[PDB]
């Protein structure tokens, strides 16, 4: 199922769930861009991740999801085991996210299928990141995590550091981040973590904006150049001049802005 | 390579047409003409090395014969002359280039930004100096903060310079990496002594022919900050 910036009326949500009830062999959910639909989102996730079925691709994306659907999903995360790629990225928790996503760390102890995992926004999940590290060290296969749209401070970047101390995953390629408030010590701060990450493609490394510290411009070219791949990674929101993008090496490709 | 010993120090004083540097540093005190006609010499040596590896058709073929030739020894630098061969010395001969323990480099062009701001390598210890400036443009702070950048650890000195009173405390505060820092009869406000003052990585500090005889927000009513001070 693949449905793109389709308007909904604010009620078939629910007939939609009702349809879905009867189809097991799904194996692809894909639901994004959705626009200010509201209630019977919860209702959607009342109907999946229950009466056990195939479904192992959820992708529900920009949909403006309420934390107490993300309850509904917690409890549920005992069911339809085989799901790996749980979503729920460019999602904005008003309130109580951080206590949905609290619930959510704790439990996914019967899935070890679990990877590519992506992460709710809310206010303020950057309490919990130190969390989240307690079952990601456990997982040898995540090959990306996304954590997106929240500012990150130099403390998280440390913590992070320690994250990335590490015992290793051996499988990690993608990584990405829509903003933080970032300086030169950490970034720098954080380095040294590519020599064990050898395999990375790519990264976004997003920020509203900065302007690069010289060493940052030096450093960064010289660590992205000994990856095997850098494979299209983008900087947005960094303030390169002609002699820094000069610097950078002749990588596959990179966006600044 | 084999031979390390210096021998006659008469005459060669044909390189480095600033030999008292132009009205500069290593004025008359503490000056010992003797010593400066060794690094004249040796700075000579270090160049033939670079013409003979630039005429050695050998880029990469003999990189520890001229290797071991630079290891342990000095390179000045004109920013007012920059021979083209110096970018291939750099970009053709890396971890060689990087084996000098200093490099000199006097005075903005962008192309001395360009050849020091590489992806070569960090150079260990940059010795910059400051002669003709009347005036410092943010042009040119913009190009100093790239070429301190580009150092392990830095060694700084003002001379003379009057577009630098009100405008060191920027300047410095472009790279904490400078442990040695010497100003020369060059003017500064309370703000530049402030800044220097409140930086603790500095080892070496020189104050000449400071005449401001008012420094309660600086070196004269305190100094006891800077707890690495050796010199």
């Amino acid at each position: 199922l693949i449905m793109d910036n389709i308007k909904m009326n604010e009620e078939d949500a629910i007939k939609l769930a009702e349809g879905l009830k009867n189809l097991k062999k799904m194996c692809l959910f894909h639901l994004t861009h959705l626009s200010d639909i509201g209630e019977g989102m919860d209702y959607i996730v009342k109907s999946l991740s229950s009466e056990p079925c195939d479904l192992e691709e959820i992708q529900l994306v920009s949909c403006c999801l309420s934390a107490n659907a993300v309850k509904i999903l917690a409890q549920n995360l005992h069911n339809l085991v085989k799901l790996s790629i749980l979503d729920l990225s460019e999602n904005y928790l008003e309130k109580d996210g951080n206590e949905a996503l609290h619930e959510l760390i704790d439990r996914m102890n019967v899935l070890e299928q679990l990877t590519a995992l992506m992460l709710p926004w809310g206010c303020d999940v950057q309490g919990s990141l130190s969390s989240l590290l307690k079952h990601l060290e456990e997982v040898p296969q995540l090959v990306k995590l996304g954590l997106k749209n929240w500012r990150l401070t130099d403390t998280e970047i440390r913590i992070l550091g320690a994250f990335f101390g590490k015992n290793p995953l051996k499988n990690f390629q993608q990584l990405n981040l829509a903003g933080n408030r970032v300086s030169s010590d950490g970034w720098l701060a954080f380095m040294g973590v590519f020599e064990n990450l050898k395999q990375l493609v790519f990264f976004d490394f997003s920020t509203k904006e900065f302007l690069p510290d010289p060493a940052l411009v030096r450093k960064l070219s010289q660590v992205l150049s000994k990856l095997t791949f850098l494979q299209e990674a983008r900087l947005v929101g960094w303030q390169f001049d002609d002699d820094d993008l000069s610097v950078i090496t002749g990588a596959f490709k990179l966006v600044t802005a | 390579a084999a031979v390390y010993q210096h021998g006659c120090l008469l005459g060669l004083s044909i390189a480095k047409r600033p030999l008292w540097r132009q009205e500069s540093l290593q004025s008359v005190k503490n000056t010992t003409e003797q010593e400066i006609l060794k690094a004249i010499n040796i700075n000579s040596f270090v160049e033939c090395g670079i013409h003979l590896y630039q005429e050695s058709t050998s880029k990469s073929a003999l990189s520890q014969e001229f290797e071991a030739f630079f290891q342990g020894k000095s390179l000045y630098i004109n920013s007012g002359n920059i021979p083209d061969y110096l970018f291939d010395f750099f970009e053709h001969l890396p971890n060689c280039a990087s084996a000098l323990d200093f490099i000199k480099l006097d005075f903005i062009p962008s192309r001395a930004v360009s050849l020091f701001f590489n992806w070569k390598q960090e150079f260990r210890t940059l010795e910059v100096t400051l002669r003709d400036f009347s005036k410092l443009n943010k042009q040119d702070i913009r190009y100093l903060g790239k070429i301190f950048s580009s150092a392990t650890s830095l060694r700084l000195q003002i001379k003379r310079c009057a577009g630098v009173a009100g405008s060191l405390s920027l300047v410095l505060s472009t790279c904490k990496n400078i442990y040695s820092l010497m100003v020369e009869a060059s003017p500064l406000t309370i703000e530049d002594e402030r800044h220097i003052t409140s930086v603790t990585n500095l080892k070496t500090l020189s104050i000449h022919d400071l005449q401001n005889q008012r420094l309660p927000g600086g070196l004269t009513d305190s100094l006891g900050n800077l707890k690495n001070l050796t010199k």
